[PDB]
């Protein structure tokens, strides 16, 4: 059939005409197989034979599938020429944001796109010629009276036409819950097996009454229903089955493909791992190239392998309960989560393990877990889960008010889950007496690669070193470390570099440079730490002295 | 009858994405919308309109109400509303004793906008979990949030407007995006009579926050008052004025830096020379007034840099050169979130006032985090532009309270 709904206006672009491209000579099997298949589409109303008068064309082919030819119609310039739509990609449902349901049902609706009209003004614009033999003859010209496959417009006008049409039903039957998803519908209920079937029936009728057919019970699929890399069923959901292979090499294609599957499975799977495997791609060149697994990848893709062993599937969602989100420290910089209503039955698991920048420490890092977590609860449910971290109330408070960036995090407690997040070290607020001060500096050539660190001190100590490829802020980082390492438990040092000074203040516990980390240990090591800065050549103190120093032969 | 309007040169509409609402506001939406379909104010549209513009809900009372991002409509429509159809700002509003803020937004539903602009002001009001596609809507009549709304209805607002301001020459009224911003020098108690009274000229036509701008004082920067100095003291001291003198002209450092010689104990104390006292009575003195040599300049954008200070309080400079300040302050009062959104709008409401446009800010906090809880206390009627940024730990400290 052809629907009788309403068409949807079309216009081409502002400045623009219709396409005028040329048809290609076809053999002659080709053009036999269109003249059949465009015969039948003419009968059934779709596509309408034309006269010469109409200027446009857009090429047309056929290709043998099996043994069956279908039509292929190139619609690039046509596309080219088009407005646009009202985008129909953005966004799919997570089957964790899904109600269970007694029944679901799924019904396909049969050629979708050619069930249904196209703009009327708009058809000449779709017209093509199935070319004579030899082009010898003019060819036979069609223009389409309902949505063609390819075309811009057609995934849009379709879902529109679908929306119009579910609309009286919905409101008839509003405990009825409808998703669309190109040209499937799963349709869900809380009726017993009976009148559930009897409801499906007047939704197909109700969708033949506006001229789209869809599989009777006999021809209808049965759960658990296959979608966007889904399982469901009317009570539970999972990831589609993943069988990890058994190899002894990897090639980085294999080892890319693990990756995504394991990243995928993770979203149910708690405690997926794919740190070791990851890294295995660093710098990683041809898809080809095999790579030797390590032996902590090789462990982790068996811990995971374990995880896998047996089938695990999430539950649906209750509206008239809490969500419930745990967050775990797996390793450095890898988190994992849950979520819940009733413990421990999962709505979904998920993992976060990203770094904000070369240097974080973990209470950042766990405020953007939440984050990311919070939004995600939002678009998944429409509201915001209670929190379960594992950091005392504290150590958070204390780390926040502290810090110069403003957050703020739902409702949360604490629970007793090791690792906990704790501030490994904490610079002192004032001067420290009796601690000896390091005026510190650092220098570099720009063509050389080459500087100097080094430190000068009240008590008339000081010293400087030569460092080899290294930048004018990674010799501030060694002056830095110079001072610790050769300072007492007690130090104040005074910086000229608000770089240096950004990066310590911000209290980071781990990092991508490995001078930062080696400060780190100092830094924990210490009992006490003043740092302080003061401007580059103001004439200050032992600033200029240290300047003096690490700036000769540079 | 309408008024065409056009985009700027060669410029589409909006396309900008729906973001993800919680329940509760959805269904607000969807309630106001339905009524204000009902009354003609919007219809539904179909797919071959491709343009978007955000939605948002917000608590207004316990009454919700919708609130629009146009701020890409805006920005594509600035020939329009700035320059064809301008609205002057009067720089007699900041001097008044009191300026009172009121909603006229109502005013624009009752103007029909033109057809060929309907297009561009397409909004959706989303789904949770994306079960369902948005429903589409756009506007038949001027829409709140859109600055082409005054532009257009201000010779209807000057009609309005004209037997109060002819009876009450001495009273300002300035009019920007769906606010009418009244100031006087009356007594408190009389001037609240004059807004009464402007709101029963409002109520004839259908258009139905109290500030005190010459009260506004610059925020200066602070120099600290101490018993002794150590030479940590000394050393926070010379930084600070060091910057201060990137600002200010005049600021003198030399004689206090002559204190900080030799290699020397940060805990150390340092007694300080007559003149490095004099020194810093003069840039204490400098530090009072606004600062010499920095003027609006109407041909460029206002940014705004904020501070989080601790303990409630929050610092910001408005310029449209880095240091350049035009205009210094500081916000009080804990929800670090909330706090900010408070300084924002009060920030943004003292630009209106002072300059006649919204600043671009600067926002001390990560993206997310800002995106997920700013409707939550968010009342104005406009949104600022804003991007988000580091604050730099030296810039925080050198505009410290005490
Ligand atoms: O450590 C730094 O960041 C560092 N930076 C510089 C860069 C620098 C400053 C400067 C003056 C006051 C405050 C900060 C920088 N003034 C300069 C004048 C000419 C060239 C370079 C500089 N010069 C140094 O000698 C130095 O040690
Ligand atoms: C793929 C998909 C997307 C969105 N919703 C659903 C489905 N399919 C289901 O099988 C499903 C399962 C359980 C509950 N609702 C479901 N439905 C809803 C319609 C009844
Ligand atoms: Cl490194
Ligand atoms: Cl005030
Ligand atoms: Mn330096
Ligand atoms: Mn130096």
């Amino acid at each position: 059939p052809i629907s009788p709904i309403e068409t949807v206006p079309v216009k081409l672009k502002p400045g623009m005409d219709g396409p005028k491209v040329k048809q290609w000579p076809l053999t002659e099997e080709k053009i036999k197989a269109l003249v059949e298949i465009c015969t039948e589409m003419e009968k059934e109303g779709k596509i309408s034979k034309i006269g010469p008068e109409n200027p446009y064309n857009t090429p047309v082919f056929a290709i043998k599938k099996s043994t069956k030819w279908r039509k292929l119609v190139d619609f690039r310039e046509l596309n080219k020429r088009t407005q646009d739509f009202w985008e129909v990609q953005l966004g799919i449902p997570h089957p964790a944001g899904l109600k269970k349901k007694k029944s679901v049902t799924v019904l396909d609706v049969g050629d979708a796109y050619f069930s249904v009209p196209l703009d009327e003004d708009f058809r000449k614009y779709t017209a093509f010629t199935i070319p004579s033999i030899n082009n010898e003859t003019p060819g036979i010209r069609y223009q389409y009276n309902v949505l063609p496959q390819g075309w811009k417009g057609s995934p849009a006008i379709f879902q529109s036409s679908m929306t119009k049409i579910l609309e009286p039903f919905r409101k008839q039957n509003p405990d009825i819950v409808i998703y669309q998803y190109m040209d499937d519908l799963y349709v869900g209920s809380d009726l017993e097996i009976g009148q559930h079937r009897t409801k499906i029936e007047e939704l197909r009728q109700h969708l033949l009454r506006w001229g789209l057919t869809t599989p009777d019970k006999k021809h209808q699929k049965e759960p658990p229903f296959l979608w966007m890399g889904y399982e469901l069923h009317p009570d539970k959901w999972t990831v589609q089955p993943i069988v990890l292979p058994e190899k002894d090499s990897w090639t980085v294609n294999d080892i890319q493909k693990l990756v995504g599957k394991l990243n995928w499975a993770s979203q149910i799977y708690p405690g997926i791992k794919v740190r070791q495997l990851c890294k295995l791609l660093r710098g990683t060149k041809a898809l080809t190239e095999v790579i030797p697994l390590t032996e902590e990848a090789e462990l982790e893709l068996a811990e995971n392998r374990e995880i896998l062993k047996e089938p695990v599937h999430g539950v649906y969602y209750d509206p008239s309960k809490d969500l419930i989100a745990e967050i775990q420290k797996q390793g450095q910089g890898q988190w994992t989560y849950q979520i819940y209503q009733e413990p421990f039955k999962n709505l979904k698991t998920g993992k976060y393990a990203r770094m904000r920048g070369a240097h974080t420490n973990d209470v950042k890092q766990l405020t953007e877990a939440v984050q990311k977590i919070t939004t995600e609860s939002i678009v998944i449910w429409g509201k915001t889960p209670k929190f379960k971290l594992p950091i005392q109330k504290e150590t958070w408070e204390t780390w926040w008010t502290e810090y110069w960036q403003a957050t703020w995090i739902p409702e949360w407690e604490f629970v007793n889950t090791p690792p906990l997040v704790k501030l490994w070290y904490q610079l002192e607020k004032e001067p420290i007496v009796g601690a000896e001060t390091f005026y510190v500096d650092g220098a570099a050539n720009r063509e050389t690669k080459l500087g100097k660190a080094g430190y000068v001190t009240n008590r008339g100590r000081q010293k400087v070193v030569t460092l080899t490829d290294t930048t004018n802020q990674k010799t501030e980082l060694q002056a830095i470390y110079l001072a610790l390492q050769d300072s007492g438990l007690e130090v104040n040092i005074v910086t000229d570099s608000q770089y240096a000074l950004g990066i310590i203040q911000a209290q980071p516990d781990q990092s991508e440079s490995e001078l930062v980390n080696q400060i780190i240990e100092q830094l924990i090591k210490k009992e006490k730490v003043y740092l302080a800065w003061v401007p580059a050549h103001k004439g200050i103190g032992g600033n200029e002295q240290v300047d003096k120093l690490v700036s000769a032969g540079i | 009858e309408t008024v065409p309007v056009k985009l700027k040169p060669g410029m589409d509409g909006p396309k900008v994405k729906q973001w993800p609402l919680t329940e509760e506001k959805i269904k607000a939406l969807v309630e106001i919308c339905t009524e204000m379909e009902k009354e003609g104010k919007i219809s539904k549209i179909g797919p071959e309109n491709p343009y978007n513009t955000p939605v948002f809900a917000i608590k207004k009372s316990t009454k919700w109400r919708k609130l629009v991002d146009f701020r890409e409509l805006n920005k594509r429509t600035q020939d329009f509303w700035e320059v064809q159809l301008g609205i002057p700002h009067p720089a007699g509003l900041k001097k008044k004793k009191s300026v009172t803020v009121l909603d006229v937004g109502d005013a624009y539903f009752s103007v029909p906008l033109d057809e060929d602009f309907r297009k561009y002001t397409a909004f959706t009001i989303p789904s949770i979990n994306n079960e369902t596609p948005g429903i589409r809507y756009q506007y038949n009549v001027l829409p709140q949030g859109w600055k082409g709304s005054p532009a257009i209805f201000q010779s209807s607002m000057t009609k309005i407007l004209e037997p109060f301001r002819k009876q009450n020459p001495d009273i300002v009224i300035y009019q920007y995006m769906d606010d009418l911003y009244v100031g006087s020098d009356l007594e408190i108690g009389q001037h609240r009579t004059k807004i009464e009274e402007l709101r029963q000229h409002l109520l004839r036509w259908g258009l139905t926050y109290e500030l005190h701008p010459d009260k506004w004082t610059v925020q200066p920067i602070v120099l600290p008052e101490k018993d002794s100095w150590t030479v940590n003291d000394i050393q926070k001291l010379v930084g600070k004025l060091n910057w201060a003198s990137q600002i200010y002209p005049g600021i003198k450092v030399r004689q206090l830096c002559k204190l900080l010689r030799g290699t020397k104990a940060l805990t150390e104390v340092i007694p300080l020379t007559e003149e490095a006292e004099l020194e810093l009575a003069e840039n204490r003195e400098i530090l009072k007034e606004p600062v010499h040599g920095v003027y609006y300049d109407p041909s460029k954008d206002l940014i705004a840099e904020i501070q989080k200070q601790g303990q409630g309080q929050w610092t910001y400079q408005i310029y449209q050169e880095p240091f350049k300040n035009l205009k210094t302050g500081k916000y009080a009062r804990t929800n670090d979130v909330k706090q900010l959104t408070e300084a924002v709008q009060k920030i943004t409401t003292e630009s209106i006032v002072i300059w006649g446009k919204t600043p671009k800010f600067k926002l001390p906090i990560q993206k997310e985090t800002w995106e997920t809880w700013w409707t939550e206390y968010w009342q104005a009627t406009w949104i600022p532009e804003w991007e988000f940024v580091n604050t730099p730990p030296l810039v925080k400290l050198w505009y410290q309270l005490e």
